[PDB]
């Protein structure tokens, strides 16, 4: 019967988290099918949270970084969460002192994957707030500057076949491989995806009331 | 996949290629001589001394990879 | 020209140019003389383009002038370089259009038998009755698109990207692709 | 890679990536296409590539911040301080071109561990 | 002949030039009347060709260069010889004056791009850059905004407002559209039919 297992875990970074995945024994020609759909689903189906905007009200004065490297460090930044809509995040630090991605106030559903992530070095005591628009949104959806985050929860995946047991059935087994971006394990992108195919399939089964 | 680099290290140690394969040859024949253990299966003599001989190099690689 | 020949299209050679007389017959050497009849030549007749076509189409339609009615073949040559911007820009007005007319009346131009108004008014208006929301109409609307018109209208599938103006070129302009019927009639080729 | 010039625009007047693998991603959500240009940060500052050509462009800010525009890359970098980044001007092509590659290098070299 | 210990050493590719310097904590200030060229290490002086008036007055100058990248290439030998070398070739340098003096941590600290000396390798020369300045406002104005462009192998100067800089996609853009603009005017001049052409 059909079932799958977790065949390899790894944790290479605290923003790389890899994982492999066996499900077997599969009839000829579902393998492929199988991984080219949850491939599709994982690279872009699931739904992924990022920084998509800043505002530093106050090339600023005192901090080492040009704002485009602010920008460009804030992209950098992982983040987890269930938000509907958009929601507001904010830096508030005075300086001198690094502000890093512990220093987010983060609204509430809203947790930061490497709280380490550098963002800005203050060189002198100043005020930087950084108010932050944060969303949720599918990888392939879509004074205020857009940071463009491309909601990728999942950095890579890949899947291959094989046959097995050289049995005249010629049935296969697929392995799908998954880098997330530890804003998700592996097996819950596994999951994700697998749900969100199932949400894709199912309107074809849609039924409407007389 | 990885044993050709162990031999193109191998071939980088040794002085002289055909010297180096020579005395491969001679490690195999001699192991086979040494020991009549029958040793043909899914691990091969060559495959054997290549791999002690970059074990003496100081290499993690197991007998016949 | 002067200013202005950065950017939109001008005379390669600046208006004004001169002009200049040379040799007459009988002033020059028998192999540099034009024959007194204008001799006969496989070659004489301008070769039938794409890029000809595409050329005159663009011109009609005003987003290109040319120095004549006819594109030279430096025009040809200069449409051969670049005919992907304007593709571009064809496929980007038509996607603006899409955006101000909305679906209804966007795709309606590949639904003959759709008859009711399709103005984002009147999907408004009939919304407020039928309950059909503007995708229940759309819905409806490609329910009376036929298979043919469905084949046409896929041109504009977003992988596709067919260019607005192929997909809207009539035969008689088509044709002059190949260069009109062939002169040996086909029914001789033609076979059941 | 990109088209060039009077091929890229019809009269005479891109994104900015933090890693090689933003733009692969964005290039994979159909964001950008193989063709199209792109900036990648070349954080990886030296082994720039160069065809002996002086600047195309410099701006100075009045606080002592310049950037040098080049037809192939920007450097970012002021006389307090030192170099911040260089931006090289790519494509999803060429990055794929060299990335393979290292990757290739990469992979064979895991063996040496 | 003369001592580098109180001299800048402002390395080119083809020479180096000493400029005096009188003693300041940032190394910051020019003497701009003792100049000397120098083969890149051959430790013998002239005075450069000076091609322009000069301040005779200790002034303090931020300095950069205009070098080129170039990727020398080498043939590598066997042993692991890097298959790639790249190499910064400053052809040109860039002194530009602080303005008032103000140190490089004053909270008015300005670079006065009206005044830029540049450094050339090649005619081993000293240039003052005539500067053009697009401002409204002439010399009482505010100089935090002011954005210097330079142009023509170093060769020319504009002063233009900070909000007005072109991107450096559509500076580019620009650069090779002028050069293929002119490319393809080159290239469809052998037709005939050029002369009775538009640019379409």
């Amino acid at each position: 019967t059909l079932q799958w297992k977790c065949v390899e875990s790894r944790r290479d970074s605290k923003r790389l988290y890899y994982g492999r995945f066996i499900l077997s024994p599969l009839m000829k020609g579902q393998a492929d099918t199988i991984g080219i759909a949850m491939r599709r689903a994982l690279l872009g189906e699931i739904e992924g949270t990022c920084i998509t905007r800043a505002k530093s009200e106050n090339n600023i004065v005192g901090i080492q970084e040009s704002v485009h490297e602010i920008l460009m460090n804030l992209n950098e930044i992982v983040l987890k969460s269930n938000l509907y809509g958009t929601r507001n995040a904010l830096i508030c630090v005075q300086g001198p002192g690094y502000i890093t991605a512990r220093d987010i106030i983060l609204p509430p559903s809203v947790e930061i994957v490497d709280n380490t992530q550098h963002i800005a070095t203050l060189t002198e005591p100043i005020n930087l707030c950084i108010g932050l628009k944060i969303e949720r949104n599918r990888g392939y959806s879509l004074r205020s500057y857009p940071i463009d985050a491309v909601f990728m929860p999942v950095q890579n995946a890949n899947h291959s076949i094989h046959s097995y047991g050289n049995g005249n059935e010629k049935q296969e087994i697929l392995f799908i491989e998954i880098w997330t971006n530890g804003s998700l394990t592996p097996k819950e992108a596994l999951h994700e995806a697998s749900r969100n195919l199932i949400n894709l399939f199912i309107p074809f089964l849609h039924v409407e009331e007389e | 996949k990885v044993m050709t680099m162990d031999i193109e290290r191998l071939l980088l140690s040794e002085d002289n290629r055909f010297e180096f394969v020579n005395s491969v040859a001679a490690e195999a024949t001699e192991y086979v001589e040494k020991n009549r253990d029958e040793y043909g299966g899914t691990k091969k003599a060559i495959f054997h001394v290549l791999s002690n001989r970059v074990n003496d190099l100081g290499f993690d690689r197991p007998e016949a990879y | 020209d002067k200013k202005l020949g950065r950017p939109h299209p001008f005379i390669d050679p600046t208006k004004k140019k001169q002009i200049e007389t040379t040799l007459t017959s009988d002033e020059s050497w028998w192999n540099w003389r034009k024959p007194e009849k204008e001799q006969w030549s496989r070659w004489q007749r301008r070769r039938p383009d794409v890029e000809t076509v595409f050329l005159k189409a663009m011109a009609e339609t005003g987003q290109v002038k040319l120095y004549g009615k006819e594109p030279t073949l430096t025009e040809t040559s200069l449409y051969r370089a670049r005919r992907h911007l304007f593709k571009e820009e064809r496929l980007q007005a038509e996607r603006e259009r899409l955006a101000k007319e909305g679906p209804m009346a966007f795709y309606s131009e590949w639904v003959k038998a759709w008859k009711r108004d399709t103005s984002r008014e009147a999907v408004q208006k009939h919304f407020e009755e039928t309950g059909e929301d503007e995708n229940t109409q759309l819905i409806e609307m490609f329910s009376h698109q036929t298979d043919r018109e469905y084949r046409i209208m896929m041109g504009t599938d977003v992988r596709i990207k067919r260019d607005p103006l192929a997909m809207r070129m009539k035969e008689d302009q088509i044709k002059q692709i190949w260069g009109g019927d062939p002169v040996y009639p086909t029914i001789n080729y033609i076979q059941a | 890679g990109t088209r060039r010039g009077i091929c890229a625009n019809r009269y005479n007047p891109e994104p900015f990536f933090c890693n090689s693998y933003d733009a692969i991603g964005a290039y994979r959500q159909k964001r950008i296409n193989l063709d199209s240009p792109l900036w990648l940060r070349w954080q990886l500052d030296q082994r720039v590539i160069a065809s002996k050509e002086v600047p195309i462009e410099v701006h100075y800010e009045s606080f002592g911040n310049y950037h040098e525009i080049y037809a192939h890359y920007l450097i970012v970098r002021s006389v307090k301080k030192e170099t911040l980044y260089i931006y090289i001007r790519t494509t999803v092509g060429h990055i794929s071109f060299y990335r393979e590659i290292e990757e290739a290098i990469q992979g064979f070299s895991q063996a040496c561990s | 002949r003369i001592n580098e210990d109180e001299f800048h050493k402002i390395s080119l590719l083809d020479c180096d030039f000493f400029i005096r310097k009188p003693p300041d904590p940032d190394n910051d200030v020019y003497d701009f009347r003792e100049m000397y060229v120098t083969p890149p290490d051959t430790d013998i002086y002239s005075v450069p060709r000076v091609l322009a008036p000069m301040p005779q007055k200790y002034i303090r100058c931020a300095m950069s260069d205009y070098g080129c990248y170039d990727v020398t290439e080498p043939p590598i030998d066997a042993p692991r010889d890097p298959l790639y070398k790249s190499e910064r070739e400053i052809s040109k340098v860039f002194l530009t004056k602080h303005y008032r003096n103000r140190r490089l941590n004053d909270p008015e600290f300005v670079l006065d791009f009206e005044e830029i000396y540049v450094i050339d390798s090649k005619t081993k020369s000293i240039t003052r850059a005539r500067v053009l300045v697009t401002v409204p406002g002439g010399r009482k104005r505010d100089r935090k905004d002011d954005l210097l462009v330079i142009r023509d192998n170093g060769n020319s100067f504009k002063i233009i407002h900070v909000g007005e800089r072109d991107d450096p996609t559509t500076v580019i853009e620009r650069e090779e559209w002028t050069k293929t603009r002119e490319d393809m005017e080159k290239h469809l001049r052998k037709l005939r039919d050029f002369s009775v052409s538009n640019w379409f």
